């Protein structure tokens, strides 16, 4: 069952990528905008 | 949540750039949902289709803007050189007019002693008095010309252990001094639910804070109840050098979502600060010893944390994050840890 | 002499500095005194009008340059902004791209979830054959402008300023892949080379290295203790490589000869005129030496050794680390320097 | 066959430079000079197009350390993500690899 | 006679106002500059000289090293002259 483990935190890391590229993006616009 | 996420990246993207990342009305269809499934990945087709007509359009627009951009460069390259040359050669120009009118000069002396020799006179002083006043002698023009020349040629061409200046605008310093003596406008105090005082970091707050500083706990805790996890309460840094003490409720190693808990505590010590409109916070070790993370898993949470809150929150005004570390292996780890972000 | 000087200048100086001629005038000769009076008035003003020409030239010259080079500091500003912009909205594509990918995964998942089918693998196969989501040419477009970019403008971790200018910094890399002139390898009396530092420093050099140090150990025979002995840095990117025998903690004066170690090192890589040296921990953990103890004995050699050293033309001293601790302590050490 | 790269768009480029300036290159005389398998007059048309007009300057005929940081701050804000990117595309390609060959 | 780069700012300005760089007239630019009894040929001189040096006809860090030294060599034999010229003074008055 190790593999099923290993794809759940892939899984999981994909998520966190997600969330922190989100965050990233809006940084970006909200700088575009200000200036 | 991938829909809502998504759609807040597109509303703050320019009208070219959205209608052309696939619609999230697809599941409406979906759910109306093997004839009409094979209309359903049609309609995906088409999603397709849109993606590669716009992909390509953008693709070549970069192609031909980067090869533009590289021209450009490398005649900019080639056009400061040659400014900065003709500028140093203009100033050797002139170098070398003040030389010829020294030269000019001393042979002219020489001429003259030789005359006064010759005929027994002495004209030598008066007639160098009149050169004195000729204008090639007058170089103080000369001077300044140079030396705006050579101006243009420049523009042309508590102990601290660690600093690291963030991308962001801020400073992270690990320093190493007593936490509750340091020059900080915020001190983060790590603590329990029921706002325990028995920390390292609680003992010299209470050392060097007057009975003042308890009260100041007492009537916070009184206040806000209990304290709950990863969650924070600011008090005023009575008989201390800092003007707030931020209290939290750091999680315990093994607890459900630990790590995340970590990072929201974090951000609600960070948050906190903002809300009084402070400049600088002073994180001792956290997580670490009592609460049982390890040192290097805590030590990156916590700078994760610390960037990402200043990556979502541009109107942050603190410019300061101090570090008071004294385990050298936990210097070591954030230090490595700091020179990464 | 004076026209040994104007041989090497330009036309328009020559015949216009003071002619010698009036020698003959002065030895044909108060009416020759006028006449040699005005011959000097006559040189006197072709001077000025040399120098006021020369002056109105380099004044016009000068105004000419300063709008060029705000000319051309403005096109740098503008490529700069241009190429920053060209990044950003190439980073935004490859974004588009990625988020499009995903919510196609999404949506194949929920399709194969509601109507009990297996389509999501052989459709994302078909994905991939798409002329979008591969962006390997928009990767290498974006790596070549950020390479444009550093142009248009190994980790140090920590770096401390001594009174002489010299820097100490502890870093974090290879010490076989710093550029670093001189590369210290802590050793024994017979040069060995199966050491930490050791095995990167023949990892990275090979056959030559070994060679190298070879032909060291022949020629310096055995290695005294806190002695030191310079090899060539074949194949490393260092210049060369300082081998030193390390006292053994609890040795008779192992303090002293830690730092005579230290400052041997340091006195080879000034022989060389050397500007900078890497150090690896010394001392400590082979040779039994506690941590910060080597670490604070070693600062206080590299230290007093400029100071008693004036003429030293090392620059930088590196401390290639990899243990947190020991980098912990150098930085804390460093901070009582 | 559209799918213009830097390589072909170099060629592109040497070809109206043989031809003179872009303003007055010819498409067929670009096509002519362009062996390029599968290359149609409207393609390299189009793409005379779109270059010529992205050669274009009308700038050129008409605090600083402030603007310096907001640029920086940009750039660097734009690497970073271009790096978290890198580092989904690999979760990705290791995931799609490992249901391919496990279902 | 005496230009200095004051008046050749006054004078490039006036040459901006009247018309073009080339189609200009020293006369005209005397008319924009009524002070320090400038005269048409001085004015009608240097215009001459503006017009003919405003044409531009249309390792490298190791260079970049090279000009800095010759930069360098340059600013040392400046200072050289300058010492020159107040020693020689002070022998002039002996
Ligand atoms: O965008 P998702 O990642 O698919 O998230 C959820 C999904 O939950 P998951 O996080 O477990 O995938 C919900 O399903 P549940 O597992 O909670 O039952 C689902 O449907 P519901 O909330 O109505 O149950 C919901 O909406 P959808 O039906 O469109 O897939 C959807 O979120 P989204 O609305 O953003 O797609
Ligand atoms: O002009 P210099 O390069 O300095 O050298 C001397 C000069 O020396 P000083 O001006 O330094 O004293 C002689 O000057 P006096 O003897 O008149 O004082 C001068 O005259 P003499 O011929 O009488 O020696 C002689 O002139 P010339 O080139 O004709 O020889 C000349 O040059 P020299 O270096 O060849 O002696």
């Amino acid at each position: 069952g190790n593999f099923d483990l290993t794809e759940a935190l892939r899984l999981q890391l994909e998520l966190q990528k997600r969330l922190h590229e989100q965050l990233e993006i809006q940084r970006s616009l909200q700088l575009r905008i200000l200036e | 949540k991938f829909g809502k996420s998504l759609s807040s990246q597109i509303v703050e993207m320019q009208p070219e750039w959205r209608d052309n990342f696939l619609s999230y009305k697809d599941l409406k269809k979906r759910l109306n949902l093997t004839l009409e499934q094979a209309g359903f990945v049609g309609l995906l087709d088409a999603e397709l289709d849109k993606f590669n007509f716009f992909f390509l359009e953008k693709e070549e627009e970069y192609v031909i803007k980067q090869k533009e951009l590289r021209e450009r460069k490398m005649a900019s390259a080639e056009e400061v050189m040659r400014v900065r040359k003709e500028i140093v050669d203009l100033h050797g120009e002139m170098v070398l007019l003040e030389n010829y009118s020294a030269l000019n000069y001393t042979g002219l002396v020489k001429i003259l002693k030789k005359y006064d020799k010759r005929t027994g006179s002495m004209i030598r002083l008066p007639f160098v008095q009149k050169v004195l006043q000729q204008p090639f002698f007058t170089t103080d023009l000369l001077y300044k010309l140079v030396k705006e020349c050579e101006e243009m040629l420049d523009q042309l061409m508590f102990t601290v252990l660690s600093t690291k200046s963030l991308f962001l605008g801020q400073k992270l310093q690990v320093v190493q001094a007593d936490i509750a003596s340091i020059d900080s406008d915020a001190v983060v105090h790590p603590t329990n639910t029921d706002f325990y005082i028995g920390g390292e970091v609680g003992n010299t707050l209470e050392k060097k804070g007057g009975k003042e500083f308890v009260e100041a706990v007492l009537e916070l805790r009184k206040k806000n109840g209990p304290l709950e996890v990863a969650g924070a309460a600011v008090s005023a840094g009575h008989g201390l050098p800092a003007k707030f003490v931020i209290h939290c409720n750091s999680p315990v190693w093994g607890a459900d979502k630990c790590e995340e808990l970590l990072e929201k505590t974090v951000k609600n010590c960070l948050a906190l600060a903002d809300d009084k409109k402070l400049k600088s916070i002073a994180f001792p070790s956290i997580g670490s010893g009592r609460n049982g993370f390890p040192k290097q898993t805590a030590a990156q949470l916590i700078l994760k944390a610390i960037s990402s809150y200043f990556v979502s929150t541009m109107s942050s005004s603190i410019k300061t994050v101090y570090f008071v570390l004294f385990d050298s292996e936990s210097i070591g780890i954030y230090v490595q840890e700091m020179a990464k972000l």
